[PDB]
């Protein structure tokens, strides 16, 4: 009964409802516990298809705080309101992303 | 009597030596040191009475050598034995050479009750001369631009029977509820019923279609094994054309010369490989003779490929998880400590050289899930073939549910939660936004 | 419960079909009749629960049918059954598609405790398919130029560390000596000792020098399994245009697609094709699991090839020779009909498709050569490699002493003598003109 | 006298056996059985006097066997006579073969006043051989995801004297009114007036401004039939590289090898494969003597195609349309059963390989269309060159009416209605929408 | 030297019989090189650079002022999608050019392969996003001369305007058949 339509969903917990703040401290908190770093990363909806985002500032290495994650995501966010923002933690022992999903979805 | 020239009470293995682990069990009230000896000679040397062009060589250098006998903890008969091999008695990347002078004629000796190749520790150099997985884990999850979670596969149900335009839109539904890839089945290559052709044009057009509207990069299995090589090399080259950017091969029925042909192709031509392990079960079926997996994982790894099947081991048999979970670490990490439990006899090092993706399917649906994702860890794929189709509201509907558990199990787990107790919690909470998910879980329960 | 739908208590097979024999033991009290249908349907079609998408393909058309189960004699646990196949299961002629879909996932079933594939009666349409031999049995014998007498090789001891040109005078020592072919070793094809364009030159050269002396068209066995299948291609074309006239490859290592197209390669090339079972032990070691060697020489035949190694059964183990002739049967003749004690579960007929020749090496020396005669026939080949090179006079003499036990053994054969008791009389009368065979028969008496 | 070895009074064909069917009319006064061994013989063997290498081969097994003598229905002078041929007397699938030892030699022997190729009953092992179709008719519906209806074609007229452009604007015009394809004429392949390139690439752009126009999957039939085969590959290969979806073949012109290397070519590369039956009427006009064009039909279908020109009957003579739908039932079904009355001597089965469309054309308008569709069923293609152009209103008019006239009859027929008798109202009420349709109605009651 | 001492456009026949053996005589403590004054027929024999400076400039349309290009800093360790970003960055940023290190063309940490699809998906979107067309310095020199045209082909199929190699520890042979090779398929 009833059926599923098609979503343009946006890369691991994209189907899910958007995150909430405690949410997004828990995953800042698991990528400090994994040894990863921050790195924030916006782009038009239209170019979702791209390889590679517009950076935000240089990733955070060493950093171990998750307010001024917090703080730079919301500054982010207000630099581009309309802009897909999206929030990864590398991996220098692997060369990857360790974890990513989406933070701020645009208009 | 082999013991005085093929047994070393003290020898210690070179570090650049070919080292084998062999539990053998000879005939009753026999030395277990000559049994040992007689079995690193028919690896290597074999003669009836006294030789003459054995003088032109120097044996003593190019033979093996069986240093440690270690009693099996569960049976006195059978012992583990360790054989050493100069690195000289085989060829600069080859794993079929690799095979041919470990089992080659070992196996047939009457002095031994049973015989099971159980590990290998392959040297740096070997290692470093084998092309080995064109891609590897890293440059995968580069090239489909996936991370955070496992990858979700499914076989494409039935076994067979489909024309092309029927397993193209098969395809399609499966891969646009956000499934990774499908994987064709490892028996269906070229059939009167279905030409290759077709099918590969066909699934083409519907993974450019199903990658046009999910906005994901994703792609479909094709399978080249065939009768030729000629015909392998025409179907590979013939789905790079059509811009699929990974293709299937099925390596023990195919061949290890085949494989290493395919992935040395790939790296070529810059395409993913994925390997399934047909007929793997007859070399590792019985317990106590024949190859165990983790030899044929490691042979595969040398030989190249970026995936290998594994089952997981629960679902139906919750098993020995551990030396599982061993194999998965020789087919991921770069160095491996030794593990008495997890079958890890030797301290393993494979350089900077990538590992490969595991593979689980078979007897699997969304009720293991859980599990299986806190055993196999992030680097794997999750293939349900039955359970996705077998959904009642499509295939489409049941790719989304596991999709969506397996995206709310990897967030529980990065939330630093035990997901394996409170796994029916986790699955209600998923299931409090996807009622096919709910649905799928009352199936199965 | 599978019996319903894939147990058929009345269906006789259609001519078409391809039947298969399976040795079953289930759990403990388990129907015979469900793990039968369970084994049927493993092959063809499983699901765990109600499924859609095999409502939009007949079912009922493809589908195994198990339609005989009967009593081992011996176990009554373990029972055999037989298992009908639509010929549209399977690709025309591919061996590899066969064995994917025979036992590409139904070892892996937890229901059931052991497994042995026993027997298959391939329908006359799929042999018909598949290339086959290149060259055959009485084709091999006209581009030989012998008859009248089984054919006599060796293989080059030691198992390695020869260079070219010692492994070169090597074999056209053994060669000159009235030896047929020579050998080489399995797990050697290129070595950082031993580079195989250097092997191959030299022993065509060797051949070409011993073919000149005797006055007879002489040949060795050269090995192309290699790590890529483009490296085997261009040593068999090597091989072919150095005038040699057989080359040799590992079947199982190498890979039924490798094999295959191997055989092709050497009918459109006019080349002959040897064949070694290495590693068919760790599949038919065990007598009551895994796949019995039958199945693999039959698998072989299809996928094309000359010779094929079987040991006799005879010189260290007096064994069941019953079933070998069997398999010899199935390797020679056009057709042969059921006989349970020789494990030929079907009436099999090839048609007119040309046999393969049996090898026979392992274990043999002088004495064994008039019971090798009786039971091989004159179809096959009988190597000594240790015997001939052990031999304190040299291979030469060796290799002439064998030749001439073989000439008496078959003229006695020819004229209407039981060689098997009188054969220390036949070997003494052959003697009576050969001391180099007087000092062998003495050696191992 | 060559009955005592050739003619079989009670012997059964074997169902691996290839099963021909001669109407024999023998001289005057002369045993039928006699005649009947005479050409069995011709087919196979042939001595005038003893000879002495027929003892080197078994003749007894490799010789025909005319088994059945039947009375034809209509003459006692002609008889049906059933011949049987071991199924090593033909290539493993070269209809080339089969018609070389069919007809190669039979013709010419003076004690035959006439003699018929009727049918033929091939084996499943040799059908299996061939390659068969490239596509098939469930392959080519998927293609050109067209269905419920059958398809529309046309020539394009005149025979000849059009330029690339011109060639290519009158294709246009036809295809753009919902005209399925169009057939290039079969005695045009490239000519002074008109180089086959321009007329490929001029008719490659028209189809594909018409699929853009249209908003459905459109193509024309390109003739590859030339001088060499080099010269067709490569005219294949340019249709191929213009994204044109099919070409088209004179098999008996261009020849039963060429044939079948087009269609191998095609299978390989993807391709729809037309054929047109020129020259077959010199070979089937006369309704006693030569080959009947079910056999013709046959062997088409084995070598591969997936159309074929048949006319339907009607249109210009009422004739025998049994024996015509019997030679369709031939070209669609997987089997058939035996029907004298359709021409039908054996129960032939095509186990699972797809049939062929069949192509009515000639002398055929709207005017007969209800009745085609009654008696072609939905697996064909209809062919109006004439009619089509020379409506008043233009190629596209008529186009659209013939493609209205066929929706509206296939409507009528889906609604459960006798088509031929009502097929007057059946066009007034289509006409009631279509103008164009109602003139062409007008111009040729 | 007269003429004829010399192969007709084989800079390696000159090195060789300029340098082969005369540095190895005792009678010299010390011998140096200097200068060389190329006839006018043997420079016309040899192929030369197959684009030259305006040419380039063409295939660039840069004028004005000099170009700008950049090492991709470390000189390794970067994987084909970090090193495709990195590039992507510099490049972004009006920088002309970028260099890849002279020391890495394929690793085990790093194939070839994988770093060019990479660097030409980068320079595509960047040269998408400026609205400049730009390119990366892509190396062939390898073990094999058969692995430095595959890969130059390669790139020349990626849509990449310039390639890199490196003449002296690849050899001149290898150089002059490289450069011929670009200049029968339009490559810098």
């Amino acid at each position: 009964v009833g059926d599923y339509q098609t979503v343009a969903t946006l890369e691991t917990f994209g189907f899910l409802p958007p995150m909430t703040q405690d949410e997004i401290y828990d995953q800042i908190a698991y990528i400090i516990a994994q040894g990863w770093s921050p790195l924030i990363e916006h782009v038009h909806p239209s170019r979702s298809m791209a390889t590679y985002w517009s950076y935000w500032k240089l990733p955070f290495f060493g950093e171990k705080d998750l307010g001024v994650i917090v703080s730079e995501l919301e500054a982010c966010h207000r630099a581009y309101p309309d802009h897909h923002v999206r929030l990864v933690g590398y991996d220098a022992y692997t060369q990857s992303q360790g974890a990513c999903f989406v933070v701020f979805e645009g208009r | 009597e082999y013991r005085d020239t093929y047994w070393t009470p003290d020898y210690v293995p070179l570090d650049t030596d070919l080292l084998a682990c062999f539990k053998c069990t000879g005939q009753e009230g026999v030395p277990k040191e000559e049994v040992a000896a007689a079995v690193a000679a028919e690896s290597s040397t074999g003669t009836w009475s006294t030789v003459w062009s054995e003088l032109l060589v120097d044996l003593d250098f190019y033979k093996g050598r069986c240093y440690r006998i270690e009693d099996v903890p569960g049976d006195k008969e059978a012992f583990y034995a360790f054989i050493a091999y100069p690195l000289d008695l085989f060829e600069e990347g080859s794993v079929t050479n690799v095979l041919t002078s470990l089992v080659g004629n070992v196996f047939g000796f009457k002095a031994l009750r049973h015989l099971r190749l159980e590990d290998i520790r392959f040297p740096m150099a070997f290692i470093k001369t084998c092309p080995g997985p064109p891609n590897g884990i890293c440059v995968e999850r580069d090239r489909m631009n996936k991370y955070g979670r496992p990858l979700l596969g499914c076989t494409i149900k039935p076994k067979l029977g489909l024309s092309g335009k029927n397993y193209g839109r098969v395809v399609y539904e499966c891969l646009r509820g956000g499934l990774d890839f499908t994987k064709d089945d490892e028996n269906i290559n070229s059939q009167p019923f279905q030409r290759w052709q077709n099918r590969f044009e066909f699934v083409a057009e519907a993974v450019a279609l199903a990658q046009q509207e999910t906005g994901e990069k994703k792609g479909h299995y094709l399978n080249c094994t065939a009768a030729t090589p000629e015909e392998m090399y025409e179907r590979a080259e013939f789905a790079k054309e059509l811009g699929q950017p990974i293709i299937m091969h099925d390596y023990i029925t195919g061949g290890f010369t085949a494989n290493t042909g395919l992935s040395k192709w790939c790296r070529k031509n810059g395409m993913l490989l994925h390997i399934h392990r047909a007929m793997h079960a007859v070399i590792d079926r019985h317990p106590k003779h024949g190859i165990h997996f983790r030899v044929l994982a490691k042979c595969l790894r040398l030989s190249g490929g970026d995936q290998l099947h594994t089952g997981t081991v629960v679902g139906k048999l919750e098993g020995d998880r551990q030396t599982t979970l061993g194999f998965i670490d020789q087919l991921r990490e770069s160095f491996i400590p030794e593990d008495r439990s997890r079958g890890n006899f030797f301290d393993q090092d494979w350089g900077s050289m990538p590992g490969v993706f595991a593979v689980a399917s078979g007897g699997i649906h969304v009720w293991h899930m859980p599990a299986l994702v806190a055993i196999f860890g992030d680097d794997s794929v999750l293939q349900f073939g039955g359970g996705t189709h077998g959904h009642p509201w499509g295939s489409a509907a049941g790719a989304a549910a596991n999709r969506v558990a397996l995206e709310a199990c990897v967030k529980a787990r990065n939330a630093g939660r035990e997901i394996e107790k409170e796994s029916r919690d986790i699955l209600m909470e998923a299931a409090k936004h996807s009622p096919e998910l709910a649905i799928a879980l009352e199936t199965w329960k």
